[PDB]
């Protein structure tokens, strides 16, 4: 009979050029408002936002995911696992006032694709068609992963998102971006030095640094290195598990392979739960600000 | 010159947030992810001791003066292609002049 | 008085492979001894050397040129205009002892071809067969041009080398390489920033930079730019004469046309004075170090 079918419906009248304009607006504000979070900028919080709105998906009943844009509603907004993300929402709201036609899900997911590309990351094909759903369909709190867990948890959690080993290791590489904030998650510090430039640094740091398990100021345990970097227990679990470890090594040695796998996995993450019709256009690959001469 | 001169106090905040995680500005200082930036003004690209640079940063061999440094910090992988400097770029002229004013006083 | 015939004679039993081996030895030493002259390397001095030995040629009586390899002797070795070239000779002598069968002229000219190719320049066809001639075939000093000069002098000088307007403007493009040293020629500074890579930068700088005639520390006058580049009066004469100017504009815009014309003119320069038998093998195009894996 079947689950929730979330059919994609392109916004009334819009095409590639219209979405390139939304990308351009997000990309420009990313360049302009560069002072945020001690000059890291809004890039990392935008990709975390794109992930958190997507990560609520449950493959078993097709609830959650990026489709509904349910983050705009109270329950999901005040999820404590979403602390810090309100800055990403505040960034995106004047862009939503500039383009009122775009759905909440399309804007939230486009924000992530824009951030990765603008931080010199791989091109991430993106599809439009997410439609805003009522307040009903708002997923319950607790669907996002806990950072204080092991490899078995990471593997089992990501199965709910239809992600295999390669896809989860690839997806976790986004931790090369930004930092953990004590006030938000109870964890403190960056995973790397290049906070706002997408690289394979996550995997290089996991392998090449000497990690030690210490307690932070929120009494949570994290893995810290002498260089001033940190790893959540879920990040460090990627080198404790033998199958995850070989993929971490593969990506530390090959940034091109990481880019290609991340691009596919991130697009899948943002598209999970959406049924795209066959009359629907092929995925859009947006031109960066640099490619447009900026 | 072609570049102006700004506040060394702002450039200090710009360095501790965008450069310190890889660089250090004092004499006989550590080589972290990036080299020791002391005495970088009046020196050629890739001449500091005890570090393994890329072949692209060595073969460019430009005397680091306040003007060609502004072209570097705006887009690092454009001026020197193939460099391992993972940096986004200082797009604002004010952010560039304030940082160079600090680097002129801290690295000399 | 009546003209000197210089017949090319291939070194006994030597072919392509033998010369590729000499090319590889020069090329490897070029990569190894990269410290020299503030990391500019020995490449530029090798092409300057190939030009200096070839530029001694006089078409009217067929004296000099690359054939005899007469630079090794005292008279042409201590010519002032040859100041700084001793380094090129010092570089090539262990390669000569490694391959004692190769003639001096062949090695000197091959050093130039090798330098151009290894610095990402065009492929320059090269012919073997130069034979070592004695101390008295050694040309008198003052056959190389004076840098202090104008367009009319450059034209008339190159007529002695059977070079037309296109050939001389193309040849002068090698000035994209290296620099002038005060202790050598009485001129100081580089013509461009990309000193160790063969490009059309000489022409781009000659046209796009703001030049000012200034006196140097050796009391000679040169044209200087605010970017720290210089031009010899003979170089700047290329933009003062209308015929040379059109060709400078042409090469500044089209690097591929410059590459094609330079290869032809450089080969002609290195072959001036030599009579090749129909016998004799076809010109060799050597593979670069990169093309061989290395
Ligand atoms: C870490 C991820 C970096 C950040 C942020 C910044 N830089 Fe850096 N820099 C880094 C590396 C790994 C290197 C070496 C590059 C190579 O190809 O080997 C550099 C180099 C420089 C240099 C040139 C030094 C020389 O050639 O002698 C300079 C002048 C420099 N970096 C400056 C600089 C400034 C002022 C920054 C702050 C905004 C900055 N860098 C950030 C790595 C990283
Ligand atoms: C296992 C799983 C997991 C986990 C648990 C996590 C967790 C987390 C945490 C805790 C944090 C912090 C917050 C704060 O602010 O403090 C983060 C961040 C984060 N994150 Zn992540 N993650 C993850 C995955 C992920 C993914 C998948 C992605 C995508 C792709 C991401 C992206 C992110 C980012 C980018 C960030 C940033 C933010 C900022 O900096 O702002 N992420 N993260
Ligand atoms: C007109 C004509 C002429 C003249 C005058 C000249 C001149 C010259 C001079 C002066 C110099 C300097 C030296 C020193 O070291 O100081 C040079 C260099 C020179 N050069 Zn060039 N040239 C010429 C041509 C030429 C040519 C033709 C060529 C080739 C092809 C050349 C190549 C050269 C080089 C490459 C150099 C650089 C070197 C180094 O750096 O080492 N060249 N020269």
């Amino acid at each position: 009979t079947t689950p929730l079918v979330h059919v994609a419906s392109v916004e009334k009248g819009r095409s590639y050029e219209d979405f390139q304009k939304v990308y351009n607006a997000i990309a420009l504000k990313l360049r302009e408002d560069d002072e945020y979070d001690n000059y890291i900028g809004y890039g990392p919080v935008l990709v975390r936002l794109a992930w958190h709105i997507s990560g609520t998906w449950d493959k078993h009943d097709n609830t959650g995911g990026s489709y509904g844009g349910t983050y705009r509603f109270k329950k999901e907004f005040n999820d404590p696992s979403n602390a810090g993300l309100q800055n990403g929402f505040k960034f995106l709201e004047p862009i939503h006032k500039e383009f009122p036609w775009i759905s909440s899900g399309d804007l939230f997911s486009l924000g992530g694709v824009t951030a990765v590309q603008e931080m010199q990351g791989p091109k991430i094909p993106w599809r439009c068609g997410r439609v805003d759903t009522p307040e009903d369909t708002t997923p319950d709190n607790g669907r996002l992963p806990d950072a204080d867990k092991d490899a078995g948890y990471v593997r089992t959690f990501f199965q709910r998102l239809n992600m295999n080993d390669r896809e989860v290791v690839a997806l976790m590489g986004a931790h090369a971006l930004g930092k953990t904030h004590l006030k938000n998650s109870g964890y403190e510090g960056p995973w790397g030095a290049a906070n706002n430039v997408f690289t394979n640094e996550f995997y290089l740091n996991l392998l090449n640094e000497d990690w030690k398990l210490e307690k932070n100021d929120a009494n949570n345990e994290q893995w810290d290195s002498k260089s001033g970097y940190m790893m959540l227990p879920t990040d460090y679990s990627l080198i404790q598990d033998p199958k995850y470890l070989s993929i971490v090594k593969e990506y530390a040695n090959d940034q091109d392979k990481f880019f290609k796998d991340f691009s596919k996995a991130f697009e899948k993450l943002l598209e999970n739960g959406i049924t795209f019709p066959k009359d629907a256009p092929s995925p859009f690959i947006f031109k960066t600000l640099e490619e447009q001469g900026l | 010159t072609e570049f102006k001169a700004g506040s060394a106090k702002k450039g200090a905040t710009l360095f501790k947030t965008r450069c310190l995680q890889c660089h250090t500005v004092e004499k006989g200082g550590p080589h972290k992810v990036g080299p020791n930036l002391h005495g970088i003004f009046g020196r050629h690209s890739g001449q500091a001791e005890g570090y393994s640079y890329t072949d692209a940063n060595i073969k460019k061999n430009v005397l680091w003066d306040e003007n060609n440094m502004s072209e570097y910090l705006t887009n690092p992988k454009k001026y020197i292609p193939g460099t391992k400097m993972a940096f986004g770029g200082l797009k604002k002229e004010k952010d560039r002049n304030d940082l160079i004013t600090y680097l002129k006083k801290a690295s000399e």
